[PDB]
């Protein structure tokens, strides 16, 4: 339960073994997500980490690492 | 005005507002229905039919906003399973 | 509405079980009928001086039937056989605050007490 | 101040769809005019809402709006259909047919007509809960004015062959009424494909408000009904009184929502229903489903739990809102005539529970209900003298009960 709780969220939301959730992977190009999945995924991160992710930030969160990045930088 | 931008913005707005339902039964139904309906209609191609679905979603967003607020004014205890 | 007195006999069950029907000191009352939605089995254990020292019950019936039989089973403990015949349907209903549509439950529990006591007394004639 | 129980009793009534309450609210606040007020805007806008609602009801069942009459509930609609048709053709017709598992308002309306000198055949049903179509045919007489058979049973959820019954009645020029209170918006209804002459509709069984319903009265070929409520002729002379705008708005909105949601709801409820039945039956012996699963609405599940009394199981399931067939619970009244009609043993009929799955039910709620049901049936059986006797190899059908 490191801040890489991020990894568990992405895997649960996209139905992907925690093994394929690598730091370099993009949701769409690598993990099979579409844009409805990525709306839900961003909301899942908002709810798991008690943080509000506005649109101009959400649109930058396209890879596993980017999600890690944002959560560590917002407590 | 972009159907895709309208659609993804409505999707996020509708999910966020529905999560504010105080009643378990309305909240869990609305989030699920929104998620199923946008997915069901993902492959519609006719611009006019898309616009019809977009206008219905905007009308339903108004319903959700009002019903959430009314449900907050007259809220009650949680269900046994929310414990 | 919810009846806290009645629900207690199910949520906090006591004396549920069986005694040995072959004992000369055990009386078994089995009253009611499955087709009427209420069957009560009440067994009492009497010591060699006529005091009821234990009792057990099993009931098929609504919560008020379970509470009626369960209360009867508690109440016979520590009574002599002659004192246990004192116990009335109306005391059982009073204790449980039974509404009039459930008073038949307290009458059947009274029937079960007397059936168990009559079984015991029939075993006693040497 | 404590936590509320899960609602698993949709056949008794439903919560209002937030879409329905939203449509009603303007009529409870600013649009309060009487729809019969003909000379000002409050009346005009209230009348327009009423006529909109009437079209929404009509669209759901394949009717013309002119064939929709608003009422206070399916109880009133059933009274109008049965007493209205019987009283109108009483000069030439004095026989009606219905079935033994109908809702009490159909049965008691028929009982009231018997006291008026009408003859009523109460058809038996098979052990499946379904009528015998050939027995219906044989029962029709020359002076038969009406056949009334409900679409979905409120207690066991079985579906009668409505289309086949319509074919029989149409061909013999006998009016056909169906109480559709438990089917409207849940299964497809089309008055022309099913050859229906009259139909009863309840708002509160379909996520609409309580105190409102409708009756479909076929206008071609014209079905005649003697009105029951006297007054100034509202609702084309068939239902005098003030049409309650907010309520009928809520009924039409419920019908429009149901039209859009029926297929989605049926798929989701079917899956939750299968899950509930299979999970209980694979975990408990001596569990029986009341009613044929091949002709059954999945949202109404009636199961019997042998050697356990129904009310005591409802008490045991303290955090789940359910209903049972035991006489102590039904309205302080009588045992289940429906379970008796399908040939259930009296003791098992005391052991039956109805589970309702609706539009808002969650998989969580179903799983919680299943878990508690398994635990409490096991616990009540441990307290049951009947279970104890069966476990020791005794044949209950051989005891001399008191
Ligand atoms: C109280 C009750 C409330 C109930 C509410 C139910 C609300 C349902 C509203 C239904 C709304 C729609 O379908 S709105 C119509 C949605 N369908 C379309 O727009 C067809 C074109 N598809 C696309 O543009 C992409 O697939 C896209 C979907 C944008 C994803 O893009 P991403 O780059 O992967
Ligand atoms: O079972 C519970 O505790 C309730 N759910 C409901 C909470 N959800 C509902 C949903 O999104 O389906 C979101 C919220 O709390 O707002 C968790
Ligand atoms: C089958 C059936 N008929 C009639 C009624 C009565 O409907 P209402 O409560 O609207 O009068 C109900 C409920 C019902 O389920």
């Amino acid at each position: 339960t490191i801040e890489e709780r991020v990894k568990k969220i992405i895997g649960e939301q996209l139905g992907v073994k925690q093994e394929e959730v690598t730091n370099n992977a993009s949701f769409v190009e690598d993990l099979g997500a579409d844009s409805l999945d990525t709306v839900e995924l961003v909301m899942a991160l908002e709810e798991e980490f008690d943080t509000e992710i506005p649109d101009e930030e959400a649109e930058k969160i396209t890879t596993v690492q980017a999600a890690i990045d944002y959560i560590n930088g917002h407590q | 005005a972009s159907s895709r931008a309208q659609v993804l913005a409505l999707y996020r707005a509708m999910l966020r507002e529905s999560k504010r339902f105080s009643a378990y039964n309305y909240r869990t139904y609305a989030v699920r229905r929104i998620r199923d309906a946008f997915r069901e209609n993902k492959n519609v191609k006719d611009p006019v039919e898309i616009q019809t679905l977009v206008n219905k979603a905007k009308r339903d967003l108004g319903v959700i906003r009002r019903q959430v607020h009314i449900g907050q004014l007259y809220s009650t205890d949680k269900l046994i399973i929310e414990n | 509405a919810l009846s806290t007195q009645v629900v207690d006999h199910y949520e906090n069950p006591r004396n549920v079980g069986s005694l040995d029907k072959t004992s000369k000191n055990v009386g078994t009352g089995l009253v009611g009928a499955p087709a009427c939605g209420d069957v009560m089995k009440l067994q009492i254990q009497v010591d060699e001086k006529g005091k009821i020292v234990d009792a057990r019950f099993k009931t098929f019936g609504c919560g008020s039937a379970i509470a009626s039989s369960s209360l009867a089973t508690e109440w016979v403990k520590g009574k002599t056989v002659e004192e246990a015949l004192t116990i009335k349907n109306t005391d059982i209903a009073k204790e449980l605050c039974l509404p009039p549509v459930k008073l038949h439950c307290s009458m059947l529990a009274e029937d079960a007490i007397k059936a168990a006591l009559a079984d015991y007394k029939l075993k006693q004639e040497p | 101040s404590s936590l509320r129980p899960l609602y698993m009793d949709v056949q008794a009534t439903t919560p209002l769809d937030p879409r329905v309450l939203d449509a009603m609210l303007p009529y409870l606040i600013n649009y309060y005019g009487n729809p019969h007020s003909r000379t000002h805007a409050y009346g005009w806008e209230s009348e327009a809402a009423m006529e909109r609602a009437r079209q929404q009801v009509a669209s759901l069942i394949g009717a013309d709006p002119r064939e929709i009459i608003f009422t206070s509930g399916a109880t009133e609609s059933n009274n109008i259909a049965i007493k209205g048709v019987a009283r109108f053709y009483r000069s030439r017709k004095k026989h009606l047919i219905t079935t033994q598992t109908e809702h009490k308002c159909v049965l008691d309306s028929c009982r009231s007509l018997e006291a008026e000198g009408f003859q009523v055949t109460y058809l038996p049903v098979q052990k499946s809960g379904i009528i015998d179509l050939k027995e219906l045919e044989a029962a029709i007489q020359p002076d038969t004015s009406l056949v009334s058979v409900m679409t979905v049973n409120n207690e066991i959820g079985v579906k009668q062959p409505i289309a086949e019954i319509g074919r029989i009645c149409s061909s013999r020029k006998v009016y056909f009424h169906t109480d559709a209170a438990q089917a409207v918006g849940k299964i497809p209804l089309d008055v022309n494909d099913m050859k229906i002459d009259l139909m009863s509709i309840s708002g509160h069984k379909i996520y609409g408000p309580k105190g409102v319903g409708a009756i479909y009265i076929r206008r071609r070929p014209r079905v005649r009904v003697e009105a029951l409520q006297s007054g100034g002729g509202q609702e084309r002379g068939m239902r005098s009184g003030t049409v309650p705008t907010p309520l009928v708005v809520g009924l039409g909105a419920a019908c429009e929502v149901a039209q859009q949601e029926m297929e989605y709801d049926h798929k989701r409820i079917s899956k939750l229903s299968e899950r509930l039945i299979q999970n209980i039956m694979k975990s408990l012996p001596d569990v029986v489903m009341n009613g044929d699963p091949k002709h059954h609405y999945p949202g109404c599940i009636n199961l019997s739990f042998a050697y356990v009394e129904g009310e005591s199981l409802l008490m045991a399931l303290k955090d789940v809102a359910l209903s049972s067939g035991s006489a102590c619970t039904s309205a302080s009244l009588e045992p289940s005539y429906v379970l008796r009609a399908i040939g259930t043993d009296e003791d098992l009929a005391h052991s039956s529970i109805r589970f309702g799955i609706g539009r808002f039910t969650t998989e969580e709620e179903v799983d919680y209900t299943v878990e508690k049901c398994i635990q409490h049936v096991k616990r009540l059986r441990e307290m049951s003298p009947l279970w104890e006797m069966v476990q020791d190899g005794i044949d209950l059908k051989s005891i001399k009960w008191t």
